[PDB]
């Protein structure tokens, strides 16, 4: 119904287990 | 607000993050979700 | 599920009353037989998984508190099936029938709801801010409405297509809202935002300025944000469509309200007929005084209407 109060992990990187934003090269499979 | 721990940013935005796990289905630019 | 097509009673979000439509097999199912095929509402327990599990009920009766989101989503969907139905002769979002499917607690402190291309989803909110998202009525129709976008035009959601996709969900949340006639008004989901401020709400296509919307054209946003501003510059068209029911005096411009019906079927028709992918602002325009001339001629107050309405807030 609205946008998101988020927070994002910048272009590039994505969150890991931890939650935390690493470089998406460090990503492990699934 | 703040978000802090690095490499992160505040938004009021979309509902997709970047999660490692699943990048391969959904991302921030890529997001099926309609609010 | 298969069995016996029942009636049950519950209580909502805003702890009304209502009858729901059931199927009884061993258990009580939140599923609707009556429209379609089907109304199908599931428990997500708190947990992200979807659907999560088809709404199960011992004895047909939806009073305990954790209820309450789920006698709202079903029955409100119902609400938004008989609108599209009744009012434009459409069978669902896909116009076949489709199955709608709600899932209701997603998550913890979830203060949103979506469609996601297969079904809608509410948060239960975080309780202060927000109450479970599927008590508004505007709510559940304007989710609804982004799937009925998705078969028609497919307005992409970004930039300009996707502030005229997120402003349709508005205007038909509200002509649902109307149609109910329950405590309708031209703002969006005031009856689960703030339940400790009265008269406030998410949005308003009445005053889209009240919350920091643009209410013309030359105060739109073109950032990236929000997806290009999708929710933010929808307000322009929002109070184009305002205008073109209501009437009014809108930065000096003057326009004649032409009602909430002949509102509804300008936009059915301009959302079915005339918009694409890409669409902007402009088209749209182009499409809702098409839509307008097919309907009541080049020379109705109807067609004069539109274009007065799409003046007043800046879009030639
Ligand atoms: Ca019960
Ligand atoms: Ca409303
Ligand atoms: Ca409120
Ligand atoms: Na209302
Ligand atoms: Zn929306």
């Amino acid at each position: 119904i609205r946008c998101n109060d988020k927070c994002y992990c910048e272009d590039g990187y994505a969150r890991d287990v931890n939650g935390k934003c690493i470089p998406i090269k460090d990503c492990p499979k699934i | 607000l703040i978000c802090n721990g690095g490499h992160e940013y505040y938004e009021c935005g979309g509902a997709c993050d970047n999660v490692c796990a699943d990048l391969h289905i959904q991302n921030k630019t890529n997001c099926p979700i309609i609010n | 599920i298969t069995g016996t097509s029942t009636v049950g009673v519950g209580r909502g979000v805003l702890g009304d009353q209502k009858n729901i439509n059931t199927t009884y097999s061993t258990y009580y199912y939140l599923q609707d037989n009556t429209r379609g095929n089907g109304i199908f509402t599931y428990d997500a327990k708190y947990r992200t998984t979807l659907p999560g599990s088809l709404w199960a009920d011992a004895d047909n009766q939806f009073f305990a508190s954790y209820d309450a989101p789920a006698v709202d989503a079903h029955y409100y969907a119902g609400v938004t099936y008989d609108y599209y139905k009744n009012v434009h002769n459409r069978l669902s979002y896909d116009g076949n029938n489709a199955a709608i499917r709600s899932s209701v607690h997603y998550s913890q402190g979830y203060n949103n709801a979506f469609w996601n291309g297969s079904q809608m989803v509410y948060g239960d909110g975080d309780g202060q801010t927000f109450i479970p998202l599927s008590g508004g009525i505007d709510v559940v129709a304007h989710e609804l409405t982004h799937a009925v976008t998705d078969y028609t035009a497919g307005l992409i959601y970004q930039n300009e297509s996707g502030a005229i996709n997120e402003a349709i969900s508005d205007i038909f949340g509200t002509l649902v809202e109307f149609y109910a006639n329950k405590n309708p008004d031209w703002e969006i989901g005031e009856d689960v935002y703030t339940p400790g401020i009265s008269g406030d709400s998410l949005r308003s296509m009445s005053d889209p300025a009240k919350y920091g919307d643009p209410d013309h054209y030359s105060k739109r946003y073109t950032g990236t944000q929000d997806n290009g501003g999708v929710h933010i510059n929808s307000g322009i068209i929002n109070k184009a469509a305002y205008l073109i029911s209501q009437g009014g005096t809108h930065y000096g411009v003057s326009v004649v309200g032409i009602g909430r019906d002949k509102l509804g079927k300008i936009f059915y028709r301009a959302l079915t007929q005339y918009l694409t992918p890409t669409s902007n602002f402009s088209q749209l325009r182009a499409a809702a005084v098409q839509s307008a001339t097919d309907l009541y001629g080049s020379t109705s107050q109807e067609v004069a209407s539109v274009k007065q309405a799409f003046d007043a807030v800046g879009v030639k």
